[PDB]
Formats: structure tokens, C-alpha cells, sequence
């Protein structure tokens, strides 16, 4: 019994979950449903895959005024050569993490049946990694990860297509949409890995073929990795229970 | 055992019956809460007091206790067809394991004389045919528990043909006894006139099943 | 005993420890400090509107043991006998076995009716009767 | 024997329901970095001490999927995020016409 | 009111090690304790030990403490009180004085005693080895033609050691069977019978299948009501 | 009674039935469930500034009966004397012809004088000698 929760960081990203709980020992796999593949499924990490995020792109300063006072700023110049952001992540720290996960899908999916694909259609913000870091928006690719095929259960270069954009009208604002600003010089990461989110393979009546990939376009299962240990209850302190005992005058 | 109970009590239906228990000045009924159970041999037994004057949630009024200097006893009043069973005491404290009695055996008399549906059983042609001559006599609530088995092998003494059981405590609150005749078929085919003799006071209208026909 | 720190043990426990189940119940934990120049934010419209919700819970009960002789304390009993058609449980044995959590989910149905009975035998019947007994 | 009403205030009894919730965060940067778009300037902070106490014998069924508590936090962020950069420059008259070419160098 | 579930006719030579096991459920297996009593032929039962699911706590009596020792396991709830538990019960150089029926009580909350006991387990230590139950289909009964109803059923000759459970086409005819008194024969071998009461004017179109267990000698022998009448009770 | 249900009827028959009209004055029918995707509308902020209303006619007869030791229940009689210069009608007659309705157009004008001289006799007197004849 908690009258306050844990630091629950507010998650803004699709395909990786960045901060929060760690279930330890093992992968929790949380099912909001799962007989039916058409539902999401998020899974809980037992230990932290770190991940570095930088930008290359060195910007100056553009500050353009549109009519009397507003300031509007915009990327100024990039110096130096033309490059990639680069998030970068290790290979065999993720194989690892990813050893169990094969694992656990055996127990709780039917035998050895084929599994394996990548993010099925959708627009740059559903299908890739969109994540905030230093400032902008980056969109990092999910197609080296589902790239194993495996049924029995400083450091190395891995990078995925990475891509910005600063037009971000994010859980589709039809009504306020926002200009990210861009950020003058260095670009960290110092953020983790928490969880990720799966989806379905059709409707498909038995066989042997149900190829799952990452297809989770909800942001309220992102805090479902977090808030999973919680459930409010209002406190009823009246109570009325017979005893051998009366009052008198 | 140490704590004793009353051995063999006797009562009447409708009428108050007491059963009294006594234990050493070990363990004694005067700082140990003391616990009654109504226990059929190989039934589940009940739980009747769970603390001297009270009774288990469930269990009737009738049913009530009182604790001496050393002795605690238990009262049935309006005795019911169901009472009649071996009943135990118990000895405990919120510090120690229970202390068991002897066991104390109740007779609820008043009941009718219930005439028993008896039967006797032939050996079929799978009985003979595995050559095993058997004749089996069936009893069903002949209250009370009283048992005569007489063979009538041609109306001779029987010596080896005899075998009697025990008359256990029927569904129906009653009693059901058993008896079965262990013979070859060498034995069997030197008597032909089979005759079933069980005696009850009442009539004549007993099964004479001959084993050939 | 810590807030709700009996909820898990029995009934006689329970009420061994209930004073920490209200004392903690309002400003312990939860009302801290309560510390662009303006407090018309998200996080102060969700503080004040929880405010009202808050003491509407502790209102609502503390009205009744007003209304009752109850109020002077945690624990008071009434002039109101127990109809066994309600419960036919032993005082005893809830106490050490069923626990306060099955008990609420046992009266919570006739609790309303349970209400009604305690206002008029030990208040509208027992708070009248003074009226011309006070001075005799 | 003689059963008699008893009433009993800050009995230990929950029911299952939803409630108007609130924020709880320790000071960040405090200097520097002084409003966040989430904690912004006036955030109800966080007590050191929480109520740790742990309920033995009670086995209370848990909903992860059904949780109203995730609705919550849902409605919180995007309404921050409207009120965030409202009393900012607004680019509607920035749109008009865009004709440009490609770089100095042809994709290298 | 809970129900409880007693792994039944387990039994060994003396000397061996018997392993006694039970299923709780519907119930708060957790706070509720476990009392574990043994009755021997001499119509003494003599109590052998109280345990508890939720702390290590026991109460053991020395004629059963370097010879039996008993073990628990974690609760696994169904709902916000009901739980499914088991207690084990090893008990080692046995004799013929341990040879009884064994019962498995349900706690209270003066908590300590029991509430509800379960089916029983009867434990025969002996050194003769295991007989199977040699079943013989009756002829029918010495009754009547009247209406229908007249007695036949199925006989057990010679067996060892009880208990036995025997059933009517696999637990369908349960109503209007009487279950005979299995008792030990000169040899010192067990014996039984079944009688059913059924409506049979003339013998057609019904069933006559039983069902007979056992757990030592696993049997399967299910024979039958006899067509060939051996009695005139189905005649006149 | 229902709520007022007791406010046609004479005083007597009043103050036989006057628990409901505190009962149903707080959380009976007015109470409710409380339930774009914001609560800052017309009906929330009207919700809102009514309940600050609702506790404040409740607190400040509250806080009285409090400091009078009338707080236990809803009848308490006073140590406080009544000058016969405010109302010159017998006891009783008020009681059956009178009525509470127009008793408070009688009364509203020496209430103030009443509630001061009611703190005083029974409070800062009565439990201001307590101090030394608790322990003799
Ligand atoms: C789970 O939640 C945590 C929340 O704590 C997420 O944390 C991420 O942490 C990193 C690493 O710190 C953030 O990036 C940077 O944080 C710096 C902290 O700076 C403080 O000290 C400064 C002193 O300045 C000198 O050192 C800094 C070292 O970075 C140099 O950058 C600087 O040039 C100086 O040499 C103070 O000046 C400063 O204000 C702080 O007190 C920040 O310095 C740095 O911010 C730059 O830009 C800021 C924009 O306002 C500006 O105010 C600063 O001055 C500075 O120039 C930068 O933010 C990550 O941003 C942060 N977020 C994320 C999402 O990664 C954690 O990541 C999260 N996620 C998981 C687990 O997945
Ligand atoms: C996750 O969600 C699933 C939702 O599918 C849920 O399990 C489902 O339960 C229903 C119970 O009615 C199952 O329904 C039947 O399953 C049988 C066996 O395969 C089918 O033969 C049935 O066919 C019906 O529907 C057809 C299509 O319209 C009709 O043509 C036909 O006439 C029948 O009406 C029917 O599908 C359903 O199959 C499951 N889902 C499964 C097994 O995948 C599940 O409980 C949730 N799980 C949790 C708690 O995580
Ligand atoms: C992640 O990649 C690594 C390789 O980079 C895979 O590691 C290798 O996995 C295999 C089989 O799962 C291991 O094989 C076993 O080696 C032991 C060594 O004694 C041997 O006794 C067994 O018979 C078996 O051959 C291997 O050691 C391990 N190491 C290597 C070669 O790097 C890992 O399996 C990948 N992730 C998966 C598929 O889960
Ligand atoms: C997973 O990745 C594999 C990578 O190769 C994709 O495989 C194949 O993709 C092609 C082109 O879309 C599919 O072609 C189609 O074949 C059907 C067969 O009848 C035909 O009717 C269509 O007109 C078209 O030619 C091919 O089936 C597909 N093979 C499969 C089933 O794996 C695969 O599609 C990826 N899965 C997805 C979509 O996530
Ligand atoms: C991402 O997950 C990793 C889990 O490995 C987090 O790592 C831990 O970060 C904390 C600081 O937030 C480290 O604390 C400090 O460690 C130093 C070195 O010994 C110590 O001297 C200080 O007293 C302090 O305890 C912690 O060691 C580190 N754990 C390790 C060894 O990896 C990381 O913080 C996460 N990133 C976030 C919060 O974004
Ligand atoms: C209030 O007390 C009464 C009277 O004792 C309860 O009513 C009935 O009580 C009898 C007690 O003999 C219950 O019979 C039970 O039958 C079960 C199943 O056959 C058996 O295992 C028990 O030993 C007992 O013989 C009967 O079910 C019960 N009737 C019902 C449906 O209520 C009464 O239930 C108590 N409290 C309540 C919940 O109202
Ligand atoms: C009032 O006393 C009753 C007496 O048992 C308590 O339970 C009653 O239980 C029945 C059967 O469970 C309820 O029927 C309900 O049907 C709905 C249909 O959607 C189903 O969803 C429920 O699970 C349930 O089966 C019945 O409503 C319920 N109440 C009454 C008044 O009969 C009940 O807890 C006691 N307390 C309260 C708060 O009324
Ligand atoms: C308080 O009691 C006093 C004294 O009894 C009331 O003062 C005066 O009382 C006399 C009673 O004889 C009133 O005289 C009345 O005159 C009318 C009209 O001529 C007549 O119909 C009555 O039979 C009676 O004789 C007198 O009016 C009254 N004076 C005033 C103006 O107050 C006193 O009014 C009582 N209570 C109040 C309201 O202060
Ligand atoms: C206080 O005691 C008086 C004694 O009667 C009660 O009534 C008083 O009545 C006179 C005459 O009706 C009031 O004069 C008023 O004049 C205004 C001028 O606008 C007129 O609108 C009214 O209709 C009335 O004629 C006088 O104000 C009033 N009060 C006092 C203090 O003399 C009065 O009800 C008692 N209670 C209260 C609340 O004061
Ligand atoms: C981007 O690269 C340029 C190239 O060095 C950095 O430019 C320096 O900026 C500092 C800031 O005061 C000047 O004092 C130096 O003279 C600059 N050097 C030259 C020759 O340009 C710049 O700092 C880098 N990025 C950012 C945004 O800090
Ligand atoms: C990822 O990289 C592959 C290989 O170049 C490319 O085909 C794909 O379009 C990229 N993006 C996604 C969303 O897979
Ligand atoms: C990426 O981050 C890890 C964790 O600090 C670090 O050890 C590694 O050196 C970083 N990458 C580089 C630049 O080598
Ligand atoms: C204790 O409460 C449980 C709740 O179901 C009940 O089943 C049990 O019989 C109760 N024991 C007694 C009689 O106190
Ligand atoms: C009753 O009250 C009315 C109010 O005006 C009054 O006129 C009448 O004289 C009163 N009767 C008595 C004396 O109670």
C-alpha cells in the first residue's frame, strides 16, 4: 500500500520503450492479450540495454522575425561533412537480451512454428523508432533487429537509418501542430532500453507460419510497462460489526 | 489412552442423554478447553463444541457442554436417529497439541423393528464356471445391529462352511452386516438343499435358492 | 501499526489498530508543501479538484458518528440490537476468521437499512427520551 | 448471546475505484533548468519518506490491461503539450510558395 | 464450508518410507492450519502432529517425531481469499501398530483444533504381497417379477489390501446400489459385493456394466448381470 | 420524514423528525457520480464553487455545536438561563401553536447575544472549572 507511485518518466517513443520499471530474473511479458495475435503485446526487460543517440549535424543559429516582436528560428549551417545522426548499439548485448525473448515466445506460442519479419507498412513516426533526444526527433530504423531467424532458444558498430525531422504534430495534432527547434552543437544520449512493443500476423487458421514483428501504434501501452503494479482503491473507514456490548443512560 | 470417556452409553429417541468424561489430574477439564466430535468408523468425523459451551456453526442447539474441577461432560437433549456412533473427547490449550480419548459407544434406542431386504445370490454359469462354489447372503437396515447366520447344507451342521463379518452403520442410520460361504465345488456337490437361516424376531418368509437347477 | 498495516490480519487485530487507518488517511503523505509566473497549470487543477474529493470521503462518514453519539471517539457502540436475519455468524468467530475485508462485502447490502435503524434507537429515540428526563 | 450494533471508524476496507490524481517530483536542476515542459514551474513535489507498509495475507487481484490509471497520464501529456508553446510565436502566416534545387554537391 | 481432496491407497512393506499427500481447495489455504491424525485397530487414535502453511511453526508428539516429519508448499490464489495448497506427510520404519486409517483436518482460526477432515486414507503395513480383485458377474435375485424391480448385482472373491472402489457403468448408476462390507477372510484376504435394485420385469435393453479400481494391483475386470438365470425370482 | 418533511408540522412534531434534515442536507440526491477530453467546462467550475458553499453553511453551525459540547448529538441541552426580556410564551405553547418557522423570525435578532452568552456558562465557565476539579 503506496500513497505515491515510482519515478515513472513520461515515454515519448514508438518501437523502444527508454526509461522505467525492470522486472528482474526474467522477461515479463505482459498480455493485454495474446490467443488472438490481433491484440498488442509489450514485454519487460530484466536487465538494461544501453543505447547511445548522437547528431553529427553541427547547426548555427537563424533567427527570422515574422511581423512586429515574434522570433522565429530555424537551422542555420551545417560545418563540416554531410552525415547520418548515428544512434549505435552493441550486437551481442541485444543477441543476449534477445536469446531469452526466442525462448519465451516457445513457452507460450505453439512449438518451433516459423516466426520472423520486420515492421509492415505504416507512416515514419509508426514503423520507426521516433524518439526525442538532445532535442529533436529521431526516426532510426527496426530492420537489422528481425533480421535473426532462430527457433532452439569503444564497442561493436550497429546503426540503424536514421533520419530527422522538425514538422512534429505528434498523436496526430489536427488542431496545434509544433515546429521542433533545432539544437546548436553536441547531441547525447544517457537514456536505456525498458521494453519494447509487437503486434499480430493476420487472421491465419492453424499452419505452421505466424511471422510476428513490431507493429504497436498506442502511446497508453508505453506507460502500461510502468503503471502494471498499480490499481487505485478509495478507503471505506466505516464499519458495523455486532459485539456482546450496548450503551445505557 | 489417559483421558477416558464413558465406554458405552445408552439412550432413547425424543429423551436428554449424557456422556461423561473424566481424565487423570494431568490433564484435566479445568484449565484445558475441551472439544466433542461425532466420528462414524470410516465416515469424515464432525466437529459438535469447539470451545465447551459452544457449539460449530451449523451444528443444533440440542447439543451443549459443562466443565467440572477435572471432568467435562456433553448433553444431547431430543435424541435423533443419526446420533447412534462412536463419539471422541478432546484435551487443548493455545500453547500445546491435542490429548484424545478412549471413545465412548452410543446405542439410540426407540427405533422400529425395519425389516431387512435380504437376498441370496446363486453362483451363475461364470461363478461355476471358474470353478468357485460361493452362496452370499445380502442385509439392509435390520435395526437393531443384531446378527444369527445359520447354513443349512441338507438342514446338517455347518463347520467349515461358515464365515461372518461385522454389522456396520447403514446410510439410513440403520445397520448392514455380511456373509459369504468359502467352499470347493467338491465339498459343495455332497449337499444339494441349500437353505438360508438368518434368525430376527419376526416371520418365515426367508430365500431358499437351491445352487443347481 | 503503518495505514492499512491490520487490513491483511483478522478483525480482532484489526481493531487492535485502527487509529493509523485514519491518521494517515488525510495529511500525511499526500499533503506535502503545496508550493512564467502563475499556479493555473495541469498540476494545480488536478491538486484542488482531488482537494474536494478528498474530504467529501471523510465528510460523509464523520457526518454519521456525529448523528450517532459516536463522534467523541473511534470506536463506540449503540443502543441498536443486531437482527439475526442479517448475519448468523458467532461474535467470536469473525473476529479471529472472516476479517473486516469479507465482513464489509457481508453488511455492505443492508448496510443502508443498518443506517437508517442507528439514527432512531440511539439518537431519535434515545436523544429525545432527555428532553423530559434532563430535568426531573 | 445479546447481539448488539457496534460502530467502528478507520476500519482497514478498500473498494475498487478511480480518482482525480496529482504530480509528486524532487527538485531537478533548480538554477539552470528551472520549468520542463512536464514538472513545469509549479509541480507538487515529492515527500522522501513513502509509506513502504507491505499487506501479508492479501492477495488483491491486479488489472494491467484495464488500469484507468494509464488513461490518465494519457490525457495529462497532450493537454501540457497544448498548453506548452501556446503563448509562443505562431507560424500560420510562415506557409507560402517553396522553390528551391538540391546541394553545392550531387549526393555525396 | 470447504472441501478437500485425499491421495488414497498408498501403502507398503515395514521399514519403508510412505509418502501421504492432500489437495486444499476452496479456501484461504495461507492463515488456515493443518492437523495431521492417525486411528489404529484398537480403536485409539493417537494425534501425530499440527503444521502451519504460513509460518515455520509445528507441535509434534514424541512417538512421531524421528519417524515422521512433514512438509508444506506456497498458496496459489484463485480469488482476493480463496487459494489452492498441499501438505506431504513421510513417515519412516513402520510397523504393524502404524497400520490404520489416516485423516487430514482443515484448521479453525483456541485455533489450533480442526473444522473439516477429508475422505481417508487407509494405510495397511504389511509384508504380504498384493492380490487382485478376482470379479464374478451375480445370477439374478430371489425377488419378484412385479412391476420390474428385483435385485442383481456383482460379487469381489479375493483381494488384498483394501481399499477398493467400485462403481456402476463408470459413475452413472449411483442411486439404489448398496455397497456390501469388505471384511478379511481365514487366509487373511479381503471380500465384497454390490447389490442394485433396478426395474427388470425380463432381462432386455439395460445396462448391466460395472467399474472396479484398485491402486497396487491396477485392475480393469468389468463383467456383466448373467442372462442365463440361476434363480426363480426372475420367473414368477 | 423526507427532507424538511417536518417544517409544516409544529415544533413539537419538528423536533421529532429532524435527523433527515441534516441526513439528505449534504450527500443525498445533490451528491451524484461527479464524472475534447477536459472538466474545465461551465458545469465543472459551477460544480466546483457550489461545494466550497455547501461545507461553508455546514462548518459554521458546525464549529458552534462544537464549542457548546453539543457536538455528540443532535439534541444537547446548555447551563445558560433564559432572560424572560427575549421571549415571554410559555414552553409548551410554543411547542404545539408557534412553530420552528416563525420561533427563528423571533429569536434571529438577541441569536448573536444568545450564541455569546452560550460559549461563556457552558464552556468557558463549565469546562474552565475542570482545570483544578478534575483531580481532588
Ligand atoms: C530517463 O530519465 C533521465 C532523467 O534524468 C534522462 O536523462 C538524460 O540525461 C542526459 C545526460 O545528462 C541528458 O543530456 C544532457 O544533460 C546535461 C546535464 O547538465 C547539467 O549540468 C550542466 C553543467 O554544464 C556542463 O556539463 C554539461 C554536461 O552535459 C555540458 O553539456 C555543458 O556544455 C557543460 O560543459 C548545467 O549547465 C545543466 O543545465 C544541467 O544542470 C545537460 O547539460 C545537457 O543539456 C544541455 O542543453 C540543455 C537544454 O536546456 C541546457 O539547458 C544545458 O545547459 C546543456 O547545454 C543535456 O540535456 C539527456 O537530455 C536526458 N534525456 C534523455 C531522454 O536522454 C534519461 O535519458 C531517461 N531515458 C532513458 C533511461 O531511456
Ligand atoms: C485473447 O482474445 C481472444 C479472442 O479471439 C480470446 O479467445 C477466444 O475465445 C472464443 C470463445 O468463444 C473462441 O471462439 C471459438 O474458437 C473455436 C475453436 O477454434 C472456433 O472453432 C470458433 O469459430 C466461431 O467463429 C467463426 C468465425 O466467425 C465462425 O465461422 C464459426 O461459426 C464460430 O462462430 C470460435 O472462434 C476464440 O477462438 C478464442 N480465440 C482464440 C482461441 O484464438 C482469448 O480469451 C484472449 N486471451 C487472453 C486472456 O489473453
Ligand atoms: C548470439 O550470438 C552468439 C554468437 O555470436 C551465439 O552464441 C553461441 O550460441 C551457441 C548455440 O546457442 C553456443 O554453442 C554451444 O557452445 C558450447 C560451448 O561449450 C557447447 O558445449 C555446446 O555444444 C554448443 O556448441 C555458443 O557457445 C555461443 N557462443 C558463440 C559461438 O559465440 C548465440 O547463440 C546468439 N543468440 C541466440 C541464437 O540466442
Ligand atoms: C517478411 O519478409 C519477407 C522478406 O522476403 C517478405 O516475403 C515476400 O514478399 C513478397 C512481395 O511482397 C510476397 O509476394 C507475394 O506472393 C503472393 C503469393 O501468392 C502473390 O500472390 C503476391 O502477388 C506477391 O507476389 C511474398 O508472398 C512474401 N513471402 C512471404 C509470405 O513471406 C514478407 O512478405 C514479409 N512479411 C511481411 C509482409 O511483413
Ligand atoms: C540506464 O541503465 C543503467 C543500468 O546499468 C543505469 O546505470 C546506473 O546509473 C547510476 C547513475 O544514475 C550509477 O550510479 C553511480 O555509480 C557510480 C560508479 O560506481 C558510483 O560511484 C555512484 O555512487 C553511483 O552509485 C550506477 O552505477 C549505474 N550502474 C551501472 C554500473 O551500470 C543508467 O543510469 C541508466 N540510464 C539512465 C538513468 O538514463
Ligand atoms: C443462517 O443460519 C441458517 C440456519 O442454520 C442458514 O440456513 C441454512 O442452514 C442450514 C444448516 O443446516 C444449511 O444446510 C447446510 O447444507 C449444506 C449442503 O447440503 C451442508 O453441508 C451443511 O452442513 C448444512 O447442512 C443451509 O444450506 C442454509 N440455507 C441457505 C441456502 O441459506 C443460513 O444460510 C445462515 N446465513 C445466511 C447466509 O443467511
Ligand atoms: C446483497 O445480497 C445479495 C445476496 O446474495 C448479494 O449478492 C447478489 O448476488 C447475485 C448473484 O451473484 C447478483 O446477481 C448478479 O447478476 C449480474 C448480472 O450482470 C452479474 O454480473 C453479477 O455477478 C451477479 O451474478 C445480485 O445482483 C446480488 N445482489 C442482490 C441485491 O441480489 C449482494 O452482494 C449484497 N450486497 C449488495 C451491495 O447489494
Ligand atoms: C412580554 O410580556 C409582556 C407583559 O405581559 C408584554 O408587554 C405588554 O403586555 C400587555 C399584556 O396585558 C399587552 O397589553 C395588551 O393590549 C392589547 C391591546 O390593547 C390587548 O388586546 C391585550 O389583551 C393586552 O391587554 C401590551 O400590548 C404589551 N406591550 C408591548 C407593546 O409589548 C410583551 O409584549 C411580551 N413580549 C414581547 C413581544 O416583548
Ligand atoms: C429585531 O427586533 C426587531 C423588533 O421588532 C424586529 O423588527 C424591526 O422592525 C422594524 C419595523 O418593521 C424595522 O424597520 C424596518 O424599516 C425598513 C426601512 O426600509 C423597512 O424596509 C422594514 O420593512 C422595516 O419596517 C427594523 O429594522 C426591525 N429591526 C430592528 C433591529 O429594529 C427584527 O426582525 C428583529 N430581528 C433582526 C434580524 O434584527
Ligand atoms: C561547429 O564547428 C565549428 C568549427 O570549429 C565550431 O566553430 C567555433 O566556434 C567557437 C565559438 O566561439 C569559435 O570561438 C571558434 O572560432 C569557431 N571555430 C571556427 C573556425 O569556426 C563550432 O563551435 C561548432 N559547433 C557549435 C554549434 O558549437
Ligand atoms: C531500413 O533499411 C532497409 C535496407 O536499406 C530499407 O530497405 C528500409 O526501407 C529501411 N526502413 C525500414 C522502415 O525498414
Ligand atoms: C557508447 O556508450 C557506452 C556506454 O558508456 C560507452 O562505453 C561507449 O564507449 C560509447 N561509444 C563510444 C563512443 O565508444
Ligand atoms: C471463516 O470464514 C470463511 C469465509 O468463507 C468461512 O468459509 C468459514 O466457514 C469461516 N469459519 C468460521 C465458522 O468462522
Ligand atoms: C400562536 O402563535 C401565533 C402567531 O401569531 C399567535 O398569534 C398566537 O397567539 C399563538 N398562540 C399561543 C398563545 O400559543
Amino acid at each position: 500500500t503506496v500513497q505515491c507511485t515510482h519515478g515513472i518518466r513520461p515515454v515519448v517513443s514508438t518501437q523502444l520503450l527508454l526509461n522505467g520499471s525492470l522486472a528482474e530474473e526474467e522477461i515479463v511479458i505482459r498480455s493485454e492479450n495474446i490467443t488472438d495475435n490481433a491484440k498488442t503485446i509489450i514485454v519487460q526487460l530484466n536487465e538494461a540495454v544501453e543505447i547511445n543517440c548522437t547528431r553529427p549535424n553541427n547547426n548555427t543559429r537563424k533567427s527570422i522575425h515574422i511581423g512586429p516582436g515574434r522570433a522565429f528560428y530555424a537551422t542555420g549551417d551545417i560545418i563540416g561533412n554531410i552525415r547520418q545522426a548515428h544512434c549505435n548499439i552493441s550486437k551481442a548485448r541485444w543477441n543476449e537480451t534477445l536469446g531469452q525473448i526466442v525462448a519465451k515466445l516457445e513457452e507460450q506460442f505453439p512449438n518451433k512454428t516459423i516466426i520472423f519479419n520486420h515492421s509492415s507498412g505504416g507512416d515514419p513516426e509508426i514503423v520507426t523508432h521516433s524518439f526525442n533526444c538532445g532535442g529533436e526527433f529521431f526516426y532510426c530504423n527496426t530492420t537489422p533487429l528481425f533480421n535473426s531467424t532462430w527457433n532452439n532458444t569503444g564497442e561493436q558498430n550497429i546503426t540503424l537509418q536514421c533520419r530527422i525531422k522538425q514538422i512534429i504534430n505528434m498523436w496526430q495534432g489536427v488542431g496545434k501542430a509544433m515546429y521542433a527547434p533545432p539544437i546548436r552543437g553536441q547531441i547525447r544520449c544517457s537514456s536505456n532500453i525498458t521494453g519494447l512493443l509487437l503486434t499480430r500476423d493476420g487472421g491465419r487458421d492453424q499452419n505452421g507460419t505466424e511471422t510476428f514483428r513490431p507493429g504497436g501504434g498506442n502511446m497508453r501501452d508505453n506507460w502500461r510497462s510502468e503503471l502494471y503494479k498499480y490499481k487505485v482503491v478509495k478507503i471505506e473507514p466505516l464499519g458495523i460489526a455486532p459485539t456482546a456490548c450496548k450503551r445505557r443512560v | 489412552s489417559v483421558l477416558t470417556q464413558s465406554a458405552s452409553v445408552s439412550g432413547s429417541l425424543g429423551q436428554s442423554v449424557t456422556i461423561s468424561c473424566t481424565g487423570p489430574n494431568s490433564v484435566c477439564c479445568s484449565h484445558k478447553s475441551i472439544s466433542w466430535y461425532q466420528w462414524p468408523p470410516g465416515r469424515a468425523p464432525t466437529l459438535i463444541i469447539y470451545e465447551d459451551n459452544e457449539r460449530a456453526p451449523g451444528i443444533s442447539p440440542r447439543f451443549s457442554g459443562y466443565k467440572s474441577y477435572w471432568s467435562a461432560y456433553l448433553t444431547i437433549s431430543d435424541l435423533r436417529p443419526e446420533d447412534e456412533t462412536t463419539y471422541y473427547c478432546c484435551s487443548y490449550t493455545h500453547n500445546s497439541g491435542c490429548v484424545f480419548g478412549t471413545g465412548t459407544k452410543v446405542s439410540v434406542l426407540g427405533q422400529s423393528k425395519a425389516n431387512p431386504s435380504v437376498t441370496l445370490f446363486p453362483p451363475s454359469s461364470e461363478e461355476l464356471q471358474a470353478n468357485k462354489a460361493t452362496l452370499v447372503c445380502l442385509i439392509s437396515d435390520f435395526y437393531p445391529g443384531a446378527v444369527t447366520v445359520a447354513w443349512k447344507a441338507d438342514s446338517s451342521p455347518v463347520k467349515a462352511g461358515v464365515e461372518t463379518t461385522t454389522p456396520s452403520k447403514q446410510s439410513n442410520n440403520k445397520y448392514a452386516a455380511s456373509s459369504y460361504l468359502s467352499l470347493t465345488p467338491e465339498q459343495w456337490k455332497s449337499h444339494r438343499s441349500y437353505s438360508c437361516q438368518v434368525t430376527h424376531e419376526g416371520s418365515t418368509v426367508e430365500k431358499t435358492v437351491a445352487p443347481t437347477e | 501499526l503503518g495505514f492499512l498495516g491490520a487490513a491483511g490480519s483478522t478483525m480482532g487485530a484489526a481493531s487492535m489498530a485502527l487509529t493509523v487507518q485514519a491518521r494517515l488517511l488525510l495529511s500525511g503523505i499526500v499533503q506535502q508543501q503545496n508550493n512564467h509566473m502563475l499556479q493555473l497549470t495541469v498540476w494545480g487543477i488536478k491538486q484542488l479538484q482531488a482537494r474536494v474529493l478528498a474530504v467529501e470521503r471523510y465528510l460523509r462518514d464523520q457526518q454519521l458518528l456525529g448523528i450517532w453519539g459516536c463522534s467523541g471517539k473511534i470506536i463506540c457502540c449503540t443502543n441498536v440490537p443486531w437482527n439475526d436475519s442479517w448475519s448468523n455468524k458467532t461474535i467470536n468467530e469473525i473476529w479471529d476468521n472472516m476479517t473486516w475485508m469479507q465482513w464489509e462485502k457481508e453488511i455492505d447490502n443492508y448496510t443502508q437499512h443498518i443506517y437508517t435503524l442507528l439514527e432512531v434507537s440511539q439518537i431519535q429515540q434515545e436523544k429525545n427520551e432527555q428532553e423530559l428526563l434532563e430535568l426531573d | 448471546a445479546k447481539k448488539w450494533v457496534t460502530v467502528y471508524y478507520g476500519v482497514p476496507v478498500w473498494k475498487e475505484a478511480t480518482t482525480t490524481l496529482f504530480c509528486a517530483s524532487d527538485a531537478k536542476a533548480y538554477d539552470t533548468e528551472v520549468h520542463n515542459v512536464w514538472a513545469t514551474h509549479a509541480c507538487v513535489p515529492t515527500d522522501p519518506n513513502p509509506q513502504e507498509i507491505v499487506l501479508g495475507n492479501v492477495t488483491e487481484n491486479f488489472n494491467m490491461w484495464k488500469n484507468n490509471m494509464v488513461e490518465q497520464m494519457h490525457e495529462d501529456i497532450i493537454s501540457l503539450w497544448d498548453q506548452s508553446l501556446k503563448p509562443c510565436v505562431k507560424l500560420t502566416p510562415l506557409c507560402v510558395t517553396l522553390n528551391c534545387n538540391n546541394v553545392n554537391t550531387n549526393n555525396t | 464450508e470447504g472441501q478437500l481432496v485425499q491421495s488414497g491407497a498408498e501403502l507398503k512393506k515395514p521399514g519403508a518410507s510412505v509418502k501421504i499427500s492432500c489437495k486444499t481447495s476452496g479456501y484461504r489455504f495461507n492463515f488456515y492450519h493443518i492437523n495431521w491424525i492417525r486411528q489404529t485397530a484398537g480403536r485409539g487414535p493417537e494425534w501425530m502432529g499440527w503444521i502451519s502453511p504460513y509460518s515455520g511453526d509445528k507441535n509434534l508428539a514424541p512417538a512421531f517425531q524421528d519417524r515422521v516429519i512433514m512438509t508444506t508448499d506456497t498458496e496459489v490464489p484463485v480469488t482476493s481469499f480463496t487459494s489452492t495448497g498441499a501438505a506431504y506427510m513421510e513417515i519412516r520404519n513402520l510397523k504393524f501398530d502404524d497400520t490404520g486409517t489416516y485423516f487430514c483436518a482443515k484448521g479453525l482460526l483456541s485455533t489450533w483444533l480442526p473444522y473439516l477432515w477429508g475422505q481417508g486414507t487407509l494405510l495397511t503395513v504389511s509384508s504380504a504381497s498384493t492380490k487382485g480383485p478376482s470379479v464374478f458377474p451375480l445370477a439374478p435375485s430371489s425377488k419378484s417379477t412385479s412391476g420390474g424391480t428385483a435385485a442383481l448385482g456383482c460379487l469381489v472373491k479375493d483381494y488384498f489390501p483394501e481399499p477398493v472402489t467400485v462403481s456402476w457403468n463408470s459413475g452413472a448408476l449411483t442411486s439404489g446400489v448398496h455397497t456390501f462390507p469388505a471384511v478379511l477372510q481365514s487366509s487373511g484376504l479381503y471380500s465384497l459385493s454390490s447389490v442394485v435394485t433396478v426395474p427388470s420385469s425380463s432381462l432386455g435393453t439395460q445396462t448391466y456394466i460395472c467399474n472396479v479400481n484398485h491402486k497396487p494391483s491396477n485392475t480393469k475386470v468389468d463383467k456383466r448381470v448373467e442372462p442365463k438365470s440361476c434363480d426363480k425370482g426372475l420367473e414368477v
